[PDB]
DNA sequence: CTTTTTTTTTT
DNA sequence: CCTTTTTTTTT
């Protein structure tokens, strides 16, 4: 369960608020319960703050019993951190003090807990119990949550959005809202926050990402052991898209744009994949594969030509590349139900969460693509409650999106081009829907909530 | 309000500053090399100067001496010469700056100023104080920030705000050390990403033109761009940040790769050496396999743009391209590589690497790697009962990513050419650091290898063939790791750590660039490798451009340093005492402290906190330490000890101190004293107020000072003086300067204890594999200089794999003659850093361990250069026991002789193998070719070889000597020289060439290919397995042709798919059917089996069906008949005999052509 | 290719979208000064005069509207009955 | 067998 | 031609 809110003084408000009504209950005019149950209830609860107060929030014994607990305390880095830490929070309150103080709290915490999850995960098992099992919990709320002690969650929309950490990994909730209950104060509000983490994608070169997915599937093969089976053909018909794609437009080659009017302003290519195509240029762009100059040239002809159209080659990339990380999910989905009893033991965490990272590490180091690592990853954070443009489905822009696409030449070399492609590829409202669809039974309490 | 250059228009330029006996030294040595040299070469002086007599001022005087010619120059009007002074410490590049711009100003010529104040303006304008990025931001002011983040719009972002702010808030409250520690950190980060964002909006497109207070805003936060503005000759930085680079308003310039016209002025020159082994041993480990896969993905059809400003661009990357396409056609780069094989899976493999001879691996057993093509992936497997193993697989990997790498450099070496005739908009910056940014970028993106990026930008700061100048300082180990990657289970990386170079080559780097290196410091020409640069290499890599000083100039110094410290005349005593284990001494303090106790061990582990473990150790530096303090308190007149031991005597073993401060307060008492002692003067104690307390106390009080610090904790810069008064002390001191300098009033210790120095052994704490690399630099570096026989340096460096504990390491390194030189510089700059003051005491004592005696009387440098209180240290260690040699020059030769066997034993095998497949390499054959012509033309070369240095072997005898070993079997166990007198000898009577040139036939052909007659008599004679296997195999070859030459018998090449497999291709006599050859020297050599020659057979045999085979040994008896053997090769009639073996062509009693043998066989291949 | 942030906001109030969204902040500006019992007799709400027409457009089910929002609507709604766009059969 | 401080500049 | 204040988390 879930009090998804989109301020932090709203979430602790609401968890104050919970605890005092399990204290203060007069059901038939005596408490609910007793004195035991009370401490049973609030231990379900947890509140799960950014990584910044997170810190600030443990004592120094507490992060004394982990650092000693997990030898960190030889890093000659953790230590020297970890004193300026320990150093800056002893001064008094001083505003100018603790803006500073929780800058360098998040970027420690981030740090301690990845050589925390490096040194869990692999063959060390510190076998997390005793004293050391209230420091880390203390220190990671979302841990509780993973071992069974807690299910009574209170965050805001945006670590709903980003996603908690436990000690293995990042754990996403919107991968694994199959019987989730979410409860949202302000439910219209969230539009406007879901919007706000939509727009944070980071933008990717589409001539790279393409080119890159031409060369090494070109030849680059998975094994054939029982836990890839049936995953070689989901990317059968990206291959030959790919040799076609690469043939047709010549990707051998680089690309420049050369003429009047295209260096002053860059190109911007906004589209809403079904009918609405705007581009910046006033005249249509031309793409033409320079066989003697072993260059693709962008050039704006003044005199329709359907071969060979700058829009038309972005287009057919943007559907290769979101092809791919289409392929990624439903591949990483068949990884698990080759593995999830297949494998037989071997590994607990038996779930498309936990199983999500191994599968995008092997199938991205098999096809040697372990640059797009973090593009998979943060893909499912948007599309990851999804395991169209046919005139045969239900077209909608709240499920297909928009793509803008900027193409300048690249840092520091003046004679190339990059299309970084900026996606939004659901809407708050598909989102929504999403959510719903996987399975979340979600409250929405607002007056106009409708 | 900068200052032109109209004061200097005036400047008397003929007008000198006095030069010095140390001043002259730096020019004397300078001028020749120019008039020899040229003008644009460089030049790596060392200066050996005292710590005391001159060492700065001479050194500023000439950084100071070089700012002023270069202005007349630019007067007399381009770019300035760059005039860095590295250091290693901030605070000596600090007081060295601050001493430079003090020279400025009081600097008198002839007692009257020389300098303007104007023209103090215009030179203190000139210098530079580069520090790092942290203390670069917490040294302007606010409002130098403010002018910059406004005039830049960079306050329009939140992030550069939010921090800014943040800064801002926490420098204004300061004053605490828990807040300056975090104020630090902070200041580098924002530093970072202001001058980031500073460098975007400023490369590109809009561009601010820099001017009035935005200029000095962003010339304070940004020194470097004063360089790079053009108004900046000298920069004062560390090692550290000479290494790294620092920022100019446009990017990253690293003086690295624009030494051409450096004058680097480099102080402590030899400390230098493990702070540039430092950075070497700080870089990112690659993987190998992905980066081979994408390298060869990224180059089947990756082409590049055919434009004038790529051209010969695309042909530097084509043998790559074709290497890359087979090398994954052998090992099957389509799969992915994962290990097999159980009892390997548990830890993973590390696999050591020199590049050359030395080869270990941490997998006991060796490690195939087999191409599965049923399961689709590349298998690492062990075979426990070849061309696919696991090393050679990674050594070829490796050879190609540095291939790439290499190519990678040339490609934008080429590039810059192509664009430097260009002119259009390539603005001042036309040189190879302005389009480095441009060239990198330009090819790795035609190419989609942006990912290489990082790992080009970084590592842009005579190969590995035996026909070529191989040394370990331009070569390096390399580190592999083959492990499970993360996440994945079921794949492996393989995360190599390079040493591509070495400090000692970076330094000949530095030199072969055109920099002017100076090297100031007094153990700058140590015989260590470790604590030191390789001097031996870097005699023959430079040649000449390594400096010397002639007798007159280290005689002169010596003089100088007799003037102003003149001990015997004026009157001093510089008393020396070897102390040992006084077991009894200490046993009397110990019962009288605490007597209440049942015996002195109970005082140990109650008072002292030591077990039965360490008692004998610290019992001997606790007898040794307080049998000195009571003979320093014994003279009332000296009053300054410092005792310089190894353990840091502090408040963490604060039980030992309080038992040594009871002894020292005992004593003092029946010695009638009021003796202070300063415990616990770590690095860390001297820094807040710490030393200068010290000299306060000798400043009013009377008594006597005992100082207990380390070695470490007397690093440089600190200065062990006081103020003296003469109420204080009477007529104990006394002057020794011949003249009087400057006074002061000052004086410096006068009893100093030298405990042993320990823990000689270089290390890192970076990280794990960071001083792995640093331990395996070490090996390399002892192994090559030839003071570990490869038996043991591979036996070190097997175990340094697998794991030792530190103990083990040094108890390898004690072991050699490289331990005795490297303590003899320890204590020599121990003893050194007392003589700073010129006004000395007379009663000087000296008091060091016994465990020095035996180690200080083997010193055998000349005093010519030495100090007073050194030769003192040393004479008394002369004068007493025993006076024996160690012969470090002779066992020396046994290792080098030993090493330049192992390395053609070990690249010969290489090179055969590399010629056993089909076809043969161009490059492959060429080398071939090469060791046979020089190995036979050059049996005995005169000097040290600068191009087949391992060809050769240094030999105690002229023309020859004598080994014993097993020439097919294992290099590590051979012997040579006085070893085995009774072992093979290799000299020319052996080969028996003068009987070979006795012959009418071989003499003249020997004459037009300029092959040797005879053996000339110096001692760089040949190796043992490239004299036997590869000289008279070649000998013999050569004589075979030329006996046949002479009728009518012509010998063409050998196909590229059995090279070497047969002498030449034989034609005439019209038969239809090839002649081959077989040339040997003699029967005792090449057995040649018939399963082995039929072997032979075959892959000819298939090559042009029949086929005709000679057996000819040129060499031995002829009197022996012909015979007649089968394709069997058992024995046959002899018209079907398919080779025939003629026992000789020369005899080789009185040297007669087999006139009837080569008769028959004339007719003999007539009838075939 | 770049528009001022006014004329994103005029092309935003053209539209009927624009109506419902402002009478969305009263809507909840109002109901947030009620979370007690008890009020004086006199509770005063002053408007602007550039919300009578929009707020004369109200016309969802008043089974969950604020007793405050209620007796805000009736007052612009007070000048008789005002045709509207009749929002589905401009949206058709 | 064997015997430790300390040092810089990045991110 | 409408007319801004405000927010969370990771980097
Ligand atoms: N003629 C001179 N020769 C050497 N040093 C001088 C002379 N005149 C003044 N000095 C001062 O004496 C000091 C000697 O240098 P110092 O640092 O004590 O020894 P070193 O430089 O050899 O380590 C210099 O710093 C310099 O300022």
């Amino acid at each position: 369960l879930y009090y998804v809110t989109d301020s932090v003084d709203n979430v602790v408000s609401a968890k104050a608020d919970l605890l005092k009504l399990i204290e203060k209950q007069t059901v038939k005019g005596e408490p609910r319960f007793t004195l035991e149950q009370q401490e049973y209830l609030k231990a379900q609860i947890v509140h799960l703050p950014n990584q910044s107060e997170q810190l600030l929030q443990c004592s120094d014994a507490v992060l004394n019993d982990v650092l000693i607990g997990f030898n960190l305390n030889a890093e000659r880095d953790v230590q020297a951190e970890w004193s300026a830490i320990s150093g800056l929070r002893r001064h008094a309150s001083n505003p100018e003090v603790k803006i500073s103080l929780n800058r360098q709290a998040g970027y420690f915490y981030r740090n301690l807990i990845d050589r925390l999850q490096k040194k869990q995960k692999g063959a060390d098992r510190v076998l997390l119990s005793g004293s050391l099992l209230a420091s880390v919990e203390t220190l990671l709320p979302g841990e509780k949550i993973r071992n069974g002690s807690a299910h009574v969650a209170f965050l805001t929309t945006s670590k709903f959005l980003k996603g908690f950490h436990n000690t293995r990994s990042r754990y996403s909730p919107l991968r694994d809202l199959s019987g989730a209950v979410l409860i949202i104060d302000e439910i219209d509000k969230q539009n406007q926050v879901i919007l706000s983490e939509l727009c944070k994608q980071q933008a990717q070169d589409l001539i790279w990402a393409i080119r890159t997915l031409r060369a090494n599937f070109r030849d680059h093969q998975l094994e054939s052991s029982p836990r890839y089976d049936k995953i070689e053909d989901l990317f059968e018909p990206l291959r030959e898209r790919l040799e076609e794609f690469g043939t047709n437009w010549n990707l051998a080659f680089a690309f420049n744009t050369e003429g009047a009017n295209l260096n002053e302003r860059p190109v911007r290519l906004f589209s809403d994949r079904s009918f609405t195509h705007v581009s910046s240029a006033t005249h249509k762009l031309s793409l033409k594969s320079d066989f003697l100059r072993r260059k693709n040239l962008i050039f704006s002809d003044e005199k329709i030509e359907k071969h060979g159209l700058l829009t038309r080659f972005v287009n057919e990339a943007d559907v290769i590349y979101q092809w791919f990380l289409g392929t990624m999910r439903k591949a990483v989905f068949q990884y698990w139900e080759n593995v999830r009893g297949l494998e037989i033991e071997v590994r607990e965490n038996r779930s498309l969460e936990g199983t999500f990272q191994e599968a995008v590490q092997s199938l991205l180091t098999h096809f040697n693509l372990q640059e797009f690592e973090s593009a998979v990853y943060e893909s499912f954070d948007t599309r990851g409650l999804r395991q169209a443009n046919k005139l045969s489905s239900s077209k909608s822009y709240h499920h297909t999106g928009l793509k803008l696409v900027e193409v300048a030449h690249n840092q520091g070399t003046r004679d190339t081009v990059n299309c970084k492609a900026s996606f939004l590829n659901t809407s708050p409202s598909g989102v929504l829907a999403d959510m719903v669809d996987a399975g979340a039974v979600i409250l929405g309490i607002s007056a106009t909530a409708r | 309000m900068n200052v032109s250059i109209e004061e200097f228009t005036h400047f008397d330029f003929q007008l000198v500053p006095e030069p010095s006996p140390l001043d002259l030294v730096i020019t004397e040595s300078l001028k020749n090399h120019i008039e020899v040299n040229g003008v644009k070469s460089g030049a790596l002086l060392p200066l050996p100067f005292q710590t005391g007599i001159g060492k700065t001022y001479t050194a500023l005087n000439f950084l100071l001496q070089q700012m002023l010619e270069q202005v007349r120059s630019e007067l007399k009007e381009k770019s300035k010469r760059l005039l860095y002074y590295v250091t290693d410490s901030v605070d000596n590049v600090v007081s060295a700056k601050a001493d430079l711009l003090k020279l400025i100003e009081k600097q008198t010529v002839k007692g009257e100023p020389r300098f303007t104040l104007e023209q103090q303006e215009y030179l203190k304008a000139q210098i530079v104080h580069l520090p790092n990025q942290s203390e670069q931001l917490l040294q302007c002011s606010d409002a130098v920030l403010n002018d910059v983040l406004i005039g830049f719009n960079l306050n329009a972002e939140r992030d550069v705000q939010a921090e800014w702010s943040a800064i801002s808030g926490l420098r204004r409250h300061a004053s605490n050390p828990e807040v300056k520690i975090s104020l630090n950190r902070q200041a580098g980060y924002f530093y970072r990403n202001l001058i980031d964002r500073l460098q975007k909006k400023q490369k590109g497109a809009d561009r601010v033109l820099l001017s009035g207070s935005l200029l000095a805003s962003v010339e304070t936060l940004l020194p470097g761009e004063k360089i790079r503005n053009g108004s900046a000759h000298v920069a004062f930085l560390t090692t550290s940040k000479f290494l790294k680079g620092f920022h100019n308003t446009r990017s990253r310039y690293s003086p690295l790769r624009d030494l051409s016209g450096a004058v680097l002025i480099i102080d402590e020159i030899d400390k230098q050496n493990q702070v540039i082994l430092s950075e070497l041993c700080k870089q990112q480990a690659q993987d190998l396999i992905w980066a081979i896969r994408t390298l060869r993905a990224n180059f089947r059809d990756h082409q590049l743009e055919s434009s004038p400003r790529y051209d010969k661009i695309e042909d530097l990357f084509e043998p790559l391209r074709e290497r890359l396409e087979e090398f994954g056609t052998n090992w099957n780069l389509a799969f992915a590589f994962n290990t097999e094989g159980a009892n390997l899976n548990e830890r993973p493999v590390r696999l050591f690497s020199d590049r050359s001879f030395t080869h270990v691996s941490s997998a006991t057993h060796k490690l195939s790697l087999k191409s599965d093509f049923l399961r689709r992936k590349n298998l690492i497997f062990s075979d426990e009962k070849k061309h696919g193993l696991l090393t050679r697989f990674v050594n070829e990997a490796d050879v190609i990513y540095q291939w790439f790498l290499g190519t990678m450099r040339k490609a934008v070496f080429q590039y810059w050419e192509n664009v430097r005739g260009l002119e259009i908009e390539v603005r001042e910056n036309r040189s190879l650091e302005g389009t480095f940014q441009e060239a990198v970028q330009s090819l790795l993106t035609h190419f989609n290898l942006q990912e290489f990026e990082s790992a080009v930008y970084e590592s842009f700061d005579k190969a590995n063939k035996l026909s070529s100048s191989k040394s370990y300082h331009h070569t390096g180990l390399k580190l592999v790791e083959v492990a499970h990657n993360q996440g994945t289970r079921d794949t492996v990386n393989c995360k190599a750590s390079f040493l591509n170079t070495s400090p000692s080559g970076v330094l000949a780097d530095m030199v072969d660039a055109g920099a002017v290196i100076l090297g100031i410091s007094a153990t700058a020409r140590a015989d260590t490798v470790i604590h030191n640069f390789d001097f031996k290499y870097l005699n023959e890599r430079l040649g000449n451009k390594l400096l010397s000083l002639s007798r007159e100039q280290k005689q002169r110094v010596n003089n100088y340093y007799h003037s102003r410290r003149n001990y015997k005349d004026n009157g001093v005593v510089l008393t020396v005492k070897y102390l040992n284990s006084r077991d009894a001494f200490l046993d009397a303090l110990l019962e009288e402290y605490k007597p209440e106790a049942r015996s002195s061990h109970f005082i140990l582990n109650h008072y002292l906190g030591i077990a039965e473990s360490e008692q004998a150790f610290v019992r001997s530096w606790l007898s040794k330490l307080l049998a000195s303090i009571k003979a320093f308190i014994s003279s009332p007149d000296n009053r300054y000890m410092l005792s310089l031991l190894n353990r840091t005597l502090d408040t963490t073993r604060q039980n030992i101190n309080d038992f040594i401060q009871f002894c020292c307060d005992k004593w003092a008492k029946e010695f009638n004293v009021k003796t202070k002692t300063f415990f616990g003067v770590n690095a860390d104690w001297m820094r807040l107020v710490g030393y200068d307390e010290i000299s306060k106390h000798l400043n009013t009080e009377l008594g006597k000072v005992v100082v207990f610090s380390t070695y470490a904790s007397m690093g440089a810069g600190k200065n062990p003086d006081y103020a003296v008064n003469l109420a204080l002390e009477g007529e104990s001191l006394i002057s020794v300067a011949d003249v009087t300098y400057s006074t002061q009033l000052r004086s410096d210790i006068d009893s100093i204890y030298l405990e042993k120095p320990t823990q000689l052994l270089l290390s890192d704490d970076y990280s794990h594999t960071a001083n792995q690399l640093c331990q395996f630099h070490q090996i390399l570096s002892l192994q090559e200089n030839g003071e570990l026989s490869p038996k043991s340096a591979e036996n070190w460096c097997r175990q340094q794999l697998m794991g030792m504990s530190r103990e083990r390491s040094l108890q390898q390194y004690h072991q050699t003659s490289d331990y005795q030189s490297a303590v003899r510089k320890y204590i020599e700059q121990a003893v050194g850093r007392a003589g700073r003051t010129s006004l000395k005491r007379k009663q000087i004592l000296l008091f060091v361990d016994s465990g020095l005696k035996e180690i200080l009387a083997e010193e055998s440098r000349d005093p010519s250069l030495f100090s007073h209180e050194y030769v003192a240290l040393v004479n008394k260690a002369k004068s007493a026991g025993k006076s024996i040699v160690e012969d470090r020059a002779v066992r020396r030769l046994f290792n080098l002789a030993q090493r330049n066997n192992k390395d053609g034993m070990l690249s010969i095998k290489a090179l055969v193998h590399r010629l056993h497949n089909q076809p043969a390499s161009k490059s492959d054959i060429q080398e071939w070719q090469d060791i046979r012509t020089q190995l036979l033309r050059y049996p005995t070369v005169a000097f040290q070889p600068e191009r087949f240095n391992r060809l050769y072997l240094q030999s105690m005898t002229k023309g020859y000597y004598r080994y014993q070993g097993n020439l097919d079997g294992d290099p590590n166990s051979f012997e040579f020289f006085d070893r085995v007198p009774y072992g093979d000898m290799v000299s020319e009577e052996d080969c028996s060439l003068a009987t070979l040139v006795q012959n009418q036939y071989v003499r003249p052909w020997f004459e037009r290919k300029g092959f040797a007659c005879s053996w000339q008599k110096e001692a760089n004679v040949m190796t043992p397995i490239m004299f036997t296997n590869i000289y008279k195999g070649a000998l013999g070859e050569q004589a075979v042709e030329a006996v046949l030459t002479a009728f009518d018998f012509t010998f063409e090449e050998v196909p590229n798919s059995i090279y070497e497999r047969f002498d030449n291709r034989v034609i005439f006599a019209g038969i239809e059917q090839p002649i081959w050859l077989d040339s040997k020297y003699w029967k005792h050599e090449g057995n040649e089996s018939s399963e082995g020659y039929s072997s032979k057979i075959a892959l000819v045999e298939e090559e042009f069906g029949p086929s005709k085979f000679i057996y000819v040994n040129a060499l031995g008896d002829t009197s022996k008949p012909i015979r007649y053997l089968n394709s069997c090769f058992v024995e046959t009639s002899p018209q079907l005999a398919k080779v025939i073996e003629i026992p000789a062509l020369i005899d080789d009693s009185n040297a007669d052509t087999n006139r009837t043998a080569v008769q028959e066989l004339i007719k003999w291949l007539h009838h075939s």
